[PDB]
């Protein structure tokens, strides 16, 4: 009852993105893809105004994913297709790290939020690499069987990773023993190409069996599947918060799914055979940031 | 491809 529909409040108009993210305090965002461009936006600047990115930083390959540090405000992360895993800073327009130990494209990168130094990401090579962004080799490395599509860190604790796996699996892991996972939860059929965490104890993935999951990390139990999107082939992005999951579609829709109900509670039209790339909400508010294949990113907000 | 998710 509370949502019925997702207001357009922002629009830039156009390359795929692969991934829109907030900074630490939801000041700013960046978006990174296809276009080999780290492009930041000032968030006031884009919902207030009739633009220009503030901060644009050229790279060698296609990105794939972006995480921001969860204290050093100006720090970002990336992913890219020829692997490299590259700590940048948005002020200097420096690449501060540039972690080459992958040998195939990676698909993640993720901050920790308790532990900011540390970051992971994963690969076609089917390794987890945890770094430190204090030391240029990698401090964790897990060796899978499979291609990993996404690996999130808990956002309680640093121990713990869940790993998106083209097994159809999510692993997750206590990184101090590395040995078996904790847990691998099972129920998508197909690659699970993101995981994102609700909370400390709640984990959603999505698949590109045209599901989301919602899955219980402190007793090993899975809790429900939310369907209606279309999600067969790409990266079409996940978001959660604390109520809600949002995740884009092969039909050009963003859809969102309050964690309670298996259908949707709103969808929006982005407006030709285009997919949404990537979602992020805003924290825990009714606003989104979205962007799809062709490029253009719009800031969405649920309302009733 | 871009953005494909693997098998």
């Amino acid at each position: 009852t509370r949502y019925s529909r997702l207001r357009v409040i922002a629009e830039i108009r156009h390359n795929i993105v692969s991934s829109i993210e907030f900074d630490r305090d939801d000041e700013l965002f960046a978006t990174a893809g296809v276009s080999r461009c780290i492009k930041v936006f000032d968030f006031s600047s884009v919902v207030n105004e009739p633009q220009c990115p503030i901060v644009e930083m050229s790279t060698r390959s296609k990105l794939s994913c972006l995480s921001w540090n969860k204290h050093e405000k100006n720090h970002i992360a990336s992913s890219d297709y020829e692997g490299i895993v590259t700590v940048w800073d948005v002020t200097t327009r420096q690449s501060l790290m540039e972690y080459e130990e992958h040998e195939k494209r990676a698909w993640s990168v993720d901050f920790s939020r308790t532990e900011p130094s540390m970051l992971v990401s994963g690969s076609d090579d089917c390794k987890v690499k945890v770094w430190c962004t204090r030391q240029e080799a990698s401090v964790i490395n897990i060796d899978m069987k499979a291609n990993i599509c996404c690996v999130k860190y808990n956002p309680g604790s640093s121990n713990y990773i869940a790993v998106g796996s083209a097994d159809h699996h999510i692993h997750y892991y206590d990184l101090r023993n590395i040995s078996q996972p904790l847990h691998v939860f099972s129920g998508h059929k197909k690659a699970v190409s993101y995981v994102k965490f609700l909370s400390n104890n709640e984990l959603a993935s999505a698949s590109t069996d045209s599901t989301l999951r919602l899955w219980d990390v402190k007793d090993n139990l899975p809790v429900r599947t939310f369907r209606g999107h279309t999600n067969e082939k790409n990266f079409v992005g996940l978001t959660v918060n604390s109520e809600y999951l949002a995740c884009g579609s092969e039909t050009n829709e963003v859809y969102v799914y309050h964690k309670e109900i298996t259908r949707p509670v709103t969808s929006h039209r982005f407006g030709g055979s285009y997919f949404i790339s990537a979602v992020c909400w805003k924290s825990d508010s009714p606003t989104m940031l979205t962007a799809n294949s062709q490029g253009t990113i719009k800031v969405l907000v649920l309302a009733a | 491809r871009y953005a494909v998710v693997p098998d």
